[PDB]
RNA sequence: ACCUCAAACAGACACCAUGGUGCACCUGACUCCUGAGGAGAA
RNA sequence: CCUUUAACGAGGAUCCAUUGGAGGGCAAGUCUGGUCGCAGCAGCCGCGGUAAUUCCAGCUCCAAUAGCGUAUAUUAAAGUU
């Protein structure tokens, strides 16, 4: 009947170069360190390998004078099995809105893990590089590197994280109250982001300090553009 | 009580009065001797026997049962000393029970 | 951490965990033995009785019910249980100054549910279950 | 009400119906009740939009 | 006188205990296409 | 006994697979009848006070399977020795 899409129009800076295609991956804006404050720019990048798995779906409430008011806090994850996975909390009165809410939080917090090998070499790294922690208030989490095809031997929980970010073969062990997987969840992310800043051999080489996307595109941002 | 509230939430009430059945086999009438605390109670039974009964559910805050007159009792099946009670009666139908002759005419209310 | 890493320490060690295992409360009753003299049973999974009077027992709040007990003494130690019998009508199937097999609830030496003062439960009237006797595939063999 | 004290035992289970319709088809065993799981799950193809709808519903 | 230094400072308490009971999870995310050629006409 | 071989030996009604479970933990019913804090269930949390997804039955469904359930000792879970 009627046709046509229009949507994402950027206010954001880096998304009118991600629109306009001068920035060819995301791996460019993750080695300057950037923020991102738009979720369609990694919607652009990807979404035909994006799923989301909804952990829980919690309830919470606070007392007042008239009784209870309640709102409803979900989790939801989000990864594509290449090496990019995220995470998202939110809250609303109703229930649809908090889990889309989070679908968009999720996506917008997403970063990328840092696969490596066991003792040797055939090529396509299995599992983690190192064997890395991540503690979330009382939680943590210690992934310890595995040798192919021993599978994922997590709890519930991580497994679903660690599955999506194409790490396929780990060992595990938890540390204190599992119970309020919140913390448990969040402990896990925080051990994944690690991958990326965990210091090697390999990385011992200095960089070359290639200039910035920022200042190189920047002719096309002198009409009015913020 | 003395009026107070938070008493309404919850059915009130009455007993739109109502009648009556016995006796029947192993469920019969008795009279309170005493009144212990914690829930139980003393009843000796009309016959001459004398037993120790036991509140109810529902009955339990829902209906005060003061120190003498008569209730209804039904027996344990196997169990002679203790006893469970049921259903209760009012004093004008414990008056009218005795006018009719179908309990023991010897108690005083 | 707080504590010795020598390397002749062995013996300090060795003694230490020795007397501090006795804090525990399931080793004390392991190896103290208190947990046989002081049990109705010695140890046995079941053990056997004869039937002294039906009871009615009543329950913990908010519940409330009559639960239908039995009072037993036993055949080999004289000393008196308590123990529950299981589905309805199944009172009747158990009938005064018979013998019966107990057995205890699942829980290993606490009272089990909103029943107080029960610790055991009873399986066997007469070489006979209580299932088929309820069920109705085996009869009373008097 | 309750009549005949409410101690007695047999109470719910000697007052209750007893009916029937017990089966004139023979189930199948082994082998063949694997075969019809796998089937009737997995190979129909049924499965459309998302749903509660469980392996059972008789509601 | 008037006239010439420049900071704040109301005060003591009689008594006053106790409330028959059975309340408040049954909580999830792909659907719109109703209509339009219609309606008159047909 | 086993293996080897005559002769008889399968139309699903019988040449018959059971043991537990279906509120959550934990795989499967906010189906129908009965009971109404009674009777009972419930390792645990809790179900029953006349509209019971948990009781007693029917139907359906789930798990394991020539095995399955229950009690007790004991190890792993316990970085709660």
């Amino acid at each position: 009947g009627k046709a046509g899409d229009k949507e994402w129009l950027p206010v954001t800076k880096l998304g009118r170069l991600v629109k306009d295609m001068k920035i060819k991956s995301l791996e460019e804006i993750y080695l300057f360190s950037l923020p991102i404050k738009e979720s369609e720019i990694i919607d652009f990048f990807l979404g035909a390998a994006l799923k989301d798995k909804v952990l829980k779906i919690m309830p919470v409430q606070k007392q007042t004078q008239a009784g209870q008011r309640t709102r409803f806090k979900a989790f939801v994850a989000i990864g594509d099995y290449n090496g990019h996975v995220g995470l998202g909390m939110k809250c609303s009165k109703e229930v649809a809105t908090a889990i889309r809410g989070a679908i968009i939080l999720a996506k917008l917090s997403i970063v990328p893990v840092r696969r490596g090998y066991w003792g040797n070499k055939i090529g396509k790294p299995h599992t983690v590089r190192c064997k890395v922690t991540g503690r979330c208030g009382s939680v943590l989490v210690r992934l310890i590197p595995a040798p192919r095809g021993t599978g994922i031997i997590s709890a519930p929980v991580p497994k679903k994280l660690l599955l999506m970010a194409g790490i396929d073969d780990c060992y595990t062990s938890a540390g204190g109250c599992t119970a309020t997987l919140g913390n448990f969840a969040k402990a896990t992310f925080d051990a994944i982001s690690k991958t990326y800043s965990y210091l090697t051999p390999d990385l011992w080489k200095e960089t070359v300090f290639t200039k910035s996307p920022y200042q190189e595109f920047t002719d096309h941002l002198v009409k009015t553009h913020t | 009580k003395g009026g107070k509230n938070r008493r309404r939430g919850k059915n009130e009430n009455e007993s739109e009065k109502r009648e009556l059945v016995f006796k029947e086999d192993g469920q019969e009438y008795a009279q309170v001797i005493k009144m212990l605390g914690n829930g139980r109670l003393e009843a000796m039974c009309f016959d001459g026997v004398k037993r120790l009964c036991h509140i109810r559910g529902k009955l339990r805050k829902k209906v005060w049962i003061n120190t003498s007159d008569i209730i209804l009792v039904g027996l344990r099946d196997y169990q002679d000393n203790k006893a469970d009670v049921i259903l209760k009666y009012n004093a004008d139908e414990a008056r009218s029970l005795k006018a009719y002759g179908e309990l023991p005419e010897h108690a005083k209310i | 951490m707080g504590k010795c890493r020598g390397l002749r320490t062995a013996r300090k060690l060795r003694s230490h965990r020795r007397d501090q295992k006795w804090h525990d409360k399931q080793y004390k009753k392991a190896h103290l033995g208190t947990a046989l003299k002081a049990n109705p049973f010695g140890g046995a999974s079941h053990a056997k009785g004869i039937v002294l009077e039906k009871v009615g027992v009543e329950a913990k709040q908010p519940n409330s019910a009559i639960r239908k007990c039995v009072r037993v003494q036993l055949i080999k130690n004289g000393k008196k249980i308590t123990a529950f019998v299981p589905n309805d009508g199944c009172l009747n199937f158990i009938e005064e100054n018979d013998e019966v097999l107990v057995a205890g609830f699942g829980r290993k030496g606490h009272a089990v549910g909103d029943i107080p003062g029960v610790r055991f439960k009873v399986v066997k009237v007469a070489n006979v279950s209580l299932l088929a006797l309820y069920k109705g595939k085996k009869e009373r063999p008097r | 009400k309750v009549h005949g004290s409410l101690a007695r035992v047999g109470k719910v289970r000697g007052q209750t119906l007893k009916v029937a319709k017990q089966e004139k088809k023979k189930k199948r065993t082994g082998r063949a009740k694997r075969r019809m799981q796998y089937n009737r799950r997995f190979v129909n193809v049924v499965p459309t939009f998302g749903k509660k709808k469980g392996p059972n519903a008789n509601s």
